[PDB]
């Protein structure tokens, strides 16, 4: 049968185009905990994981493996929500962050003038996601980071949110196609320099990654709010983690450095000039060429996230809330006045095309 | 001395990003244009000679 | 009843694998343990001088997380647990504590002189005289304090035998 | 245990050994015996080969799980605690247990066949060659332990086995081997009591309407510690039960009530009241479908016959103990599953056991 | 009022992260540069002659042991761990028949 | 009491009360359901408040905490963030060495010494070395006290990486430590070359050293020693002048100089709240006074002020290796004296007066006349003194071991009162704390 085969996979093609989205992003984020050891290795002049698998490609995998096959620690005997419920509510909040980001023209699986807005939110829910990691499940070293973490990254999403309104009031759009598409003569890290700082700066406290990391103060909680979870609670959390240090990077190249917009036209018309347009290899290699554009700038914020972990010591917590609200907030809340202050006055209001 | 060995997750990571804009631009182009090729399957899929 | 129990069958260490599923549930058996052979995190558990050793075998010289070892502080994060150094009788009570909290599977492995037999300090009013009589050990790094090398050694060993678990092969043939 | 458990320093055996034992009783101390405990890695052998390397005894334990083996040896001093690598179906590796043996105790025995033996292969094949390749190695003594409820002509297929598992031994060892009969034992992961403590008991009413004549494990850990140093105690019958007769259901309430577990017992699953085939048809089903052992077909009708005592065997005060009641140890032992801790106490578990008879 | 830099210049560097990038930078110094990092067991570092491991009993070139059986060695050992009982051998020249070593027990001293 | 407890407005009198149907105890048998009808105010600061005292949270800063350096028990009261009291519980390491020193000879308690802190081994054996040499009236040769000061500093510069790095470790700074720890095994290796093993080298015994240095050692030391400059700028490049480290550490736990000696602190915590003292220079030993160093003294007492004393410890330490280096004499290293130093195994058998010292060194070891002593030495904790008593036998009869880590985590109290919980790591690391050497 080949008349019943053609059209399956015409029943069956838009399934494989998420199940393929679906390992794109399982693929980076699997790589980046390999990345970070070999980053964060040759900076102290280790060499890093080069033992599992060949040239040590095959980590991820490995710990993977391991923490899914053990045994996991209950209250009691039917007792799984409790450890399941932070872990997850944490990978779904992140995973769903995942239908807005566009990996070209109008790459994206959710495609809506509020993309910022629902980017926002499905950020909020992550941050109720861990607040239950440390609830009623003893008190010992969970319940001690609860509070702490609750009131960082509260505080921080404050800060967080400002700067990506201050963007969509730039383009004066929600959508993160015309974010992106609008960066086209300039990119948005030479304007609002201070505010890829900013960004930054907030992305790494959003996700508590150090310094700004007392929500898991290894030296002071011991595993922090994890000392609890093991095995699959452990590894769902953690894969948790560092989606967010890819988005977060991603994110960052999305506002300030263009998106897939190429580094030079000039040298991206030539690459596209040598395959004919009639043929599909022409799509092929377009989208390898914006997703390689896309991906080398939330390459070196990935990078960045490492770099800044091996060369700075972690903040004491109590000037993390000072920090944000009697400096990060008077700042952000300036220029969000200073920018439409500028637009109008060279009477440069922007609109949606 | 660029370490290459470090390298080797990025090019990974590289690939990552690829798998999904490779797949993504390239099916739901060309389903797209199969499906303006006419109102029927019998010429959606038959490649014309004229 | 019925029965007939054969003789020559032989043990399950010896055994070779002669269907199809025998070399399913190898498969199985060789997958996991590669994936706790190599995901091999153990606990910081440094007490006395010996101590100092598993501290320069994370050093960048030798560079332990090369092969996939990072120490992990929590006991339900770790699935081995070094005892290095001098366990007094003050601490024996806690250190079963801390053992008895690590989910299935787990190792202990006992580095130096006064974690194994009580070195030194053996004829002392307030030292355990090895570790061996508060948790099951299995391996032992001699030395005083073993050298960095020693401990990797002793590592491998360990590594080598999680190579021939028979888990889910023992199922199938030993139950 | 106390101090010293052998009743003189040299004991000579059946077989013209004559052991002397020295120091003082420690773990440092030797008695000079070697008792191999078959199946010494389960739940009695942990505390079979507890006792015996203790008090100075070299322990030759058979296993066949590599694993569970390694906490074994922290019981005894260095060389006290041996292992061997065996099979019921491989004869040298049994041989190789019973060489330097004094004492061969067997503990061996399973409830739920399993794709690779029978009941019976286990509660007679495995007693049948251990006991028979014990003798030809001239050792002096054998102690066994068989069901509570051993008989050669009874329908269930555990009772069955185990019976002709005694008849096999004594065609095999001879007159020299001793039968234990042990009630339903209570401590830490007993089988005996976890089945109690699961929330989702399919067929609870069902199950728990057996009576039984709960033992303290220790007592019966002692049991054959008391009788692997004495010779006297050859070719008997050993009966071992409680004084207090408790039922399942009484347990079954009286370990939930301690649990405090309004609404939730009707709806967490605690009483599911199932048809009779239901439970015999997903016993059946399970039987080929699990990997784990399961609730058997056999313990379907296990639960319809009550624990019988044998007027011809001998209780604990043959042996100079007296048994210990579960009313003493009833709630220490579910503890770990339980403003103010309320500890009942040995009486208070009858005023406790009141309030579950009264309707 | 006594400060050098003025307040512009001070907030710059304050604002900027002037010292956190230079932190930064020369970390990534680093990253260009050869690891320490050596790979056992297929190689080892370096030892010394007078390295103190394993305790081992030599011999003579003509076959007969070296020792005599002081018991100077069961009073030096600070651990206790040396264990000799000697006799006259059979040909009357002075060995022992025991000498037990408790690894466990030593220290590795040397002497 | 022990389970629970029990004004500016007048006392007013109010008697009399009445209704509009009648007097206040007409009703009085009823009002108890009629809430308005109550005498007792609940602001008053005399009305009966009976509550149970639940004790505040006490988390355990216990043994399993990588930022215990051993088996710590710390017990912390505190109420929100804040330190109210500490309670450190040590013993979980006390090997009882006091008591086996007992038993043992002079030269076999020797190897006790470098057991106590695991880092600064030659430093350690060097008081007791001095003690012994202090009560047999005999002085070491000029080349011996050379190889005693070389490695007494190259011993303060593996002892101050352990400490300050894990200070910053435990801090958040994890590249530092990696950086110094590459050095420490550069360093580890000339323990090896000179002893044997690598971390508890018993080479200096009393009357001198072991055995000579090697050939060529200082041509490794000193190349060393020119790579060796570079390593602290690093180290001072992401830690002295970064902003978070000097919040993590500025005003972090205050010691005055008035008060540090009341507590009996020594070593940096002394010199950090502003006392210009140092055994090295108050009581000269062991060609200290031959070489010139600078010391460093602190103005404000606390955490960020002691990082720069013991980073300038290194700059200083690196200076007299130098100066060892160079001015290194010729001549023997152990004193000539066959009673109390083995004698050349070239000679041991060949001259009877040789073998028969050898023999008898070794069975009986030599006799320390009677006395007492107490010498105290610049250890890089801080004062490290040994209390010996002689009784003319050939094993000392009391050895009193003053530890350093000892004292200061006394002051554990004083110090980190009033801090948060992260000050109390930050403390705990300024404190440079060994627990071998606490509970010895
Ligand atoms: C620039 C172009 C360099 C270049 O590409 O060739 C050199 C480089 C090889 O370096 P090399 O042969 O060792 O250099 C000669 C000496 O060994 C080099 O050793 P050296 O110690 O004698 O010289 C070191 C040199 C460092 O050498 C460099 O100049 C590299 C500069 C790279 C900077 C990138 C940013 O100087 C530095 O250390 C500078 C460090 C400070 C830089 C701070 C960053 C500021 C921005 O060639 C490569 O790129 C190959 C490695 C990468 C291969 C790509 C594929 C990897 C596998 C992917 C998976 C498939
Ligand atoms: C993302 C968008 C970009 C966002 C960032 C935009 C970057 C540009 C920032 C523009 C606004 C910054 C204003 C800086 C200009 C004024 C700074 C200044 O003059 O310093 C303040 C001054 C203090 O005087 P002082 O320098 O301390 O003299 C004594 C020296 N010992 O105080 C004074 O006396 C003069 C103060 C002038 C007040 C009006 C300004
Ligand atoms: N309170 C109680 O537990 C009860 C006691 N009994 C009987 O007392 C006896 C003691 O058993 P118990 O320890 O209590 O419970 P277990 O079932 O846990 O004891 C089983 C022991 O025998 C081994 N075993 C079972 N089958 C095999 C086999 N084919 N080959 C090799 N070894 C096998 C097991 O090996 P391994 O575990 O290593 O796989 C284990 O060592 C049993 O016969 C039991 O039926 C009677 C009623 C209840
Ligand atoms: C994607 C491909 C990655 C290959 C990595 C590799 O081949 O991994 C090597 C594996 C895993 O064992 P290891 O300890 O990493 O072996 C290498 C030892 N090193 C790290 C010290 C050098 O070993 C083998 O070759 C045995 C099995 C074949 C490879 C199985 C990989 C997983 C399946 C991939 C195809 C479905
Ligand atoms: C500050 C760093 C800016 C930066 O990274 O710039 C990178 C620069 C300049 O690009 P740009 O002018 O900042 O934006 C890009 C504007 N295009 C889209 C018109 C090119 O790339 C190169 O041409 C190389
Ligand atoms: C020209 C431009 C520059 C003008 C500088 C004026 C400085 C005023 C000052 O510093 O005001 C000082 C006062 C009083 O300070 P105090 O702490 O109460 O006492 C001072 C110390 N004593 C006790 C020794 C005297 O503080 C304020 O009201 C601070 C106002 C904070 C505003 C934060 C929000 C800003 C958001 C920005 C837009 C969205
Ligand atoms: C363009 C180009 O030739 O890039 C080569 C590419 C991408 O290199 P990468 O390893 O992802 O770079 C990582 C990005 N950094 C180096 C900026 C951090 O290599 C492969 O796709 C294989
Ligand atoms: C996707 C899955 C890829 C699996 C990669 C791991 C390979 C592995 O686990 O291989 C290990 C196992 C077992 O070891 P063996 O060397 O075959 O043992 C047999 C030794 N004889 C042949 C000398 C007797 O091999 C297999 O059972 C191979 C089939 C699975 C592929
Ligand atoms: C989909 C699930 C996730 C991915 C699964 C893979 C995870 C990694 C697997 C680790 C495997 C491992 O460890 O294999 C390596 C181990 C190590 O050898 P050893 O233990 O010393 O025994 C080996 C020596 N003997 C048997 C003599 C004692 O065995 C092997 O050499 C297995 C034999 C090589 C198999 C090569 C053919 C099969 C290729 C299959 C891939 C296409
Ligand atoms: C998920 C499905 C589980 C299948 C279990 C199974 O196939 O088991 C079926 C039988 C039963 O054997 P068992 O489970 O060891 O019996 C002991 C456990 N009881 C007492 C609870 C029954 O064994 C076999 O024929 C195994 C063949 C291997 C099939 C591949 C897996
Ligand atoms: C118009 C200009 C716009 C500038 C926009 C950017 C502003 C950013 C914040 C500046 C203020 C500040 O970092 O302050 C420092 C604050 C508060 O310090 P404080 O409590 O005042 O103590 C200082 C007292 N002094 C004045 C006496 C010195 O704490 C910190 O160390 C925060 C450290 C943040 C580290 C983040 C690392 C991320 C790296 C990202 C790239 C890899
Ligand atoms: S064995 Fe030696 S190095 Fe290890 S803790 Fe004991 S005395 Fe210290």
């Amino acid at each position: 049968m080949l008349n019943n085969l053609f059209d399956f996979i015409e029943y069956i093609e838009y399934w494989l185009i998420i199940v393929a989205f679906v390992a794109s992003v399982l693929i980076v984020v699997a790589y980046l905990t390999v990345a970070e050891r070999k980053t964060m290795g040759y900076m102290q002049r280790r060499l890093g994981p080069n033992a599992v698998g060949y040239y040590g490609v095959l980590m991820a995998v490995a710990d993977a493996l391991k923490l899914l096959s053990k045994e996991i620690v209950l209250p009691h005997n039917g007792d799984i929500i409790y450890v399941m419920s932070g872990p997850l509510i944490s990978l779904f909040s992140v995973l769903l962050s995942w239908a807005v980001i566009p990996f070209g023209p109008g790459l994206s699986l959710l495609d809506s003038e509020y993309s910022i807005i629902y980017l926002l939110a499905s950020g909020s829910i992550g941050v109720f996601g861990t607040v239950i990691v440390g609830w009623m499940s003893n008190s010992k070293y969970t319940v001690l980071a609860t509070v702490r973490t609750t009131a960082q990254l509260i505080s921080y999403e404050l800060v967080l949110t400002t700067v990506v309104f201050i963007i969509a009031l730039i383009v004066s759009s929600l959508n993160i196609n015309v974010i992106i598409e609008s960066q086209y003569n300039i990119w948005y890290i030479i304007p609002f320099f201070p505010l890829c700082l900013i960004f930054f700066i907030s992305a790494l406290a959003e996700t508590a990654r150090p310094p700004f990391d007392n929500v898991e103060a290894e030296s002071e909680l011991v595993s922090g709010h994890m000392t609890e979870l093991s095995a699959s609670p452990f590894v769902i959390f953690f894969l948790s983690e560092y989606c967010s240090m890819v988005l977060m990077s991603t994110l960052t190249a999305i506002f300030f450095f263009g998106g897939y917009l190429p580094f030079s036209n000039t040298i991206h018309h030539l690459i596209l000039n040598l395959f004919d347009q009639h043929s599909i290899y022409y799509f092929i290699i377009e989208g390898i060429l914006l997703s390689g554009y896309l991906a080398i700038k939330a390459n070196f914020f990935m990078f960045s996230f490492v770099w800044i972990r091996a060369a700075a010591p972690r903040l004491r917590y109590d000037l993390l809330i000072l920090f944000c609200w009697y400096v990060l907030l008077p700042i952000v809340f300036a220029i969000v006045v200073f920018a439409p202050g500028i637009l109008y006055c060279f009477d440069a209001l922007p609109v949606i095309i | 001395m660029i370490p290459f060995e470090a390298l080797i997750p990025y090019a990974i990571m590289f690939a990552g990003f690829c798998l999904g804009g490779g797949v993504m631009n390239s099916a739901i182009t060309a389903d797209i244009t199969k499906r303006a090729r006419g109102p029927n399957q019998e010429i959606k899929r038959n490649v014309g000679e004229d | 009843y019925s029965s007939d129990l054969p003789t020559d069958i032989p043990v399950l260490s010896k055994r070779p694998h002669t269907n199809l599923l025998d070399y399913t549930f190898t498969t199985f058996d060789k997958m996991k343990n590669w994936a706790r052979k190599s995901s091999f995190w153990p606990m910081t558990f440094g007490l006395a001088c010996c101590a100092v050793e598993m501290m320069h075998v994370s050093a960048p010289r030798y560079d332990q997380d090369r092969l996939g070892i990072i120490f992990r502080a929590s006991p339900r994060q770790s699935d081995i647990m070094i005892v290095a150094g001098t366990v007094t009788n003050k601490m024996a009570p806690a250190l079963r504590q801390v053992y008895d909290q690590m989910p299935y599977p787990r190792w202990v492995i006992s580095m130096g002189s006064c974690a194994n037999g009580g070195g030194y300090y053996h004829y002392s009013y307030s030292v355990v005289r090895g570790v061996d009589r508060i948790v099951p050990v299995d391996i032992y790094v001699p030395g005083c304090p073993p050298t960095s090398e020693a401990l990797m050694y002793g590592v491998f060993q360990l590594q080598k035998k999680m190579m021939d678990g028979q888990t889910h092969r023992m199922w199938y043939r030993s139950y | 245990v106390s101090t010293f458990p052998l009743k003189s320093d040299i004991n000579i055996t059946k077989s013209g050994k004559t052991l002397l034992s020295v120091g003082q009783g420690g773990r440092s101390s030797r008695t000079g015996f070697t008792a191999t405990v078959f199946g010494g890695t389960g739940f009695l052998g942990r505390v079979v080969v507890s006792k015996l390397a203790k008090h100075g005894t070299n322990v030759v334990v058979p296993f066949r799980n590599d694993r569970a083996r390694r906490q074994l040896k922290v019981n005894g001093d260095l060389g006290v605690v041996n292992f061997v690598e065996f099979d019921i179906r491989n004869l040298k590796s049994i041989e190789d247990s019973v060489k330097y043996s004094d004492i061969v105790i067997n503990l061996i025995g399973t409830e739920h066949f399993s794709k690779n033996f029978s009941i019976e292969d286990v509660n007679i094949g495995a007693a049948e060659r251990i006991a028979k390749a014990a003798k030809e190695a001239g050792v002096s003594r054998l102690i066994h332990v068989s069901s509570y409820n051993a008989n050669p002509s009874s329908s269930s297929d555990f009772y069955a086995t185990k019976g002709i598992g005694e008849q096999v031994v004594r065609d095999n060892f001879g007159p020299d081997a001793t039968i234990v009969r042990p009630a339903p034992m209570y401590f830490r992961n007993s089988p005996f009591l976890n089945e109690l403590l699961q929330i989702k008991a399919l067929g609870g009413n069902v199950i728990f309407k057996k009576e039984v004549y709960p033992v303290h494990a220790l007592q019966v850990g002692e049991a054959i510690e008391r009788i692997a140093f004495d010779d006297a105690t050859a070719g008997q019958t050993y009966e071992l039960f409680g004084k207090e007769r408790y039922s399942k259901k009484e347990l079954r309430e009286m370990i939930k009530h301690i649990i405090h577990i309004g609404y939730y017992p009707y709806s967490a699953g605690f009483y599911l009241p199932a048809p009779e085939p239901f439970l015999y048809a997903f016993a059946l089903i399970r039987q080929y479908i699990s990997s784990q052992p399961r609730f058997n077909v056999d313990q379907l009708k296990r639960s319809h016959i009550n624990q019988e005592i044998d007027q011809s065997a001998k209780t604990f005060t043959d042996l100079g103990m007296v048994p210990d009641e579960l009313s003493e140890y009833l709630y220490r032992y579910v503890k770990p599953h339980i403003q103010n801790r309320t500890v009942y106490s040995k009486e208070d578990i009858e005023k406790l056991r009141d309030y579950v008879n009264t309707p | 009022e006594e400060s050098s830099e003025s307040a512009l210049s001070k907030a710059t560097k304050w604002y900027l992260l002037s010292e956190i990038f230079r932190g930064l930078y020369i970390t990534l110094e680093m990253y260009f540069r050869a690891p320490y990092t050596i790979y056992y067991p297929f190689e080892k570092g370096p030892v010394s002659p007078r390295f103190r491991g394993e305790h081992a009993l030599r011999r003579y070139p003509s076959g007969e042991e070296r020792c005599i059986a002081c018991k100077l060695c069961e009073a030096v050992c600070p651990a206790q761990a040396i264990t000799i009982e000697a006799e006259e051998r059979i040909d009357g020249s002075r060995r022992t028949y025991k000498y037990d070593i408790d690894m466990t027990k030593c220290i590795y001293c040397g002497y | 009491n022990d389970f629970y407890d029990v004004n500016d407005f007048f006392p007013v009198q109010v008697d009399g009360i009445e209704s509009s149907l009648g007097k206040y105890e007409e009703f009085a048998k009823d009002a108890h359901e009629w809430e308005s009808w109550n005498l007792q105010n609940e602001d008053h600061p005399e009305y009966p408040v009976k509550r149970t005292k639940i004790r505040h949270f006490t988390l355990n800063f216990g043994p399993q905490h990588p930022a215990a350096h051993g088996v710590l028990r710390l017990i912390l009261e505190l109420h929100g963030e804040e330190i109210l009291r500490s309670d450190p519980h040590v013993g979980l390491l006390h090997r009882g060495t006091e008591k086996l020193i007992e038993s043992k000879t002079y030269m076999q308690a020797l190897p006790y010494f470098d057991r106590l802190d695991y880092v600064s081994m030659m430093t350690n054996e060097q008081v007791f070395s001095l003690a012994v040499e202090k009560l047999l009236n005999l002085e070491v040769p000029e080349r011996g006290q050379y190889i005693r000061t070389l490695f007494g500093e190259i011993t303060r510069v593996l002892n101050h990486l352990m400490s300050v790095l894990s200070h910053a470790m435990d801090v958040g700074a994890l590249t530092p430590f990696l950086w110094g720890f590459e050095e420490r095994e550069k360093l580890m290796e000339f323990y090896e070359r000179v002893s044997g093993a690598r971390l508890h080298s018993a080479y200096v015994r009393p009357g001198g050293v072991s055995q000579d240095l090697p050939a060529g050692l200082l041509d490794d030391i000193y190349m060393w020693a020119t790579q060796f400059g570079d390593r602290l700028d690093e180290t001072e490049e992401l830690l002295t002048d970064s902003r978070i480290w000097k919040q993590r550490t500025i005003g972090i736990g205050e010691v005055t100089a008035e008060d540090a000696l009341n507590y009996g602190l020594s070593g940096v915590m002394l010199r950090g709240s502003g006392v210009p003292f140092d055994i090295r220079k108050s009581q000269p030993y062991d060609a200290y006074d031959k070489v010139d160093f600078d010391i460093a003294v602190g103005t404000k007492g606390d955490c960020y002020d002691r990082y720069l004393i013991r980073m300038t410890e290194f700059r200083q330490s690196l200076r007299i290796i130098e100066q060892c280096c160079n001015q290194m004499p010729p001549g023997p290293v152990k004193v000539e004296d066959f009673k109390v130093a083995p004698p050349p195994r070239a000679l041991m058998k060949e001259d009877m007066e040789a073998l028969i010292h050898h023999f008898l060194l070794y069975t009986k070891g030599y006799a320390v006349p009677a006395g007492e002593t107490y010498t105290a030495i610049e250890a890089p904790k801080g004062e490290m003194a040994v209390y010996v008593v002689s009784d003319g036998s050939e094993r000392p009869y009391r050895c009193k071991i003053r530890a350093p880590g000892f004292a200061h985590l006394g002051a554990f109290d004083h110090i980190a009162r009033g801090h948060f919980l992260p000050d109390a790591v930050a403390i705990i690391g300024t404190m440079d704390l060994v627990f071998g050497e606490v509970d010895r």
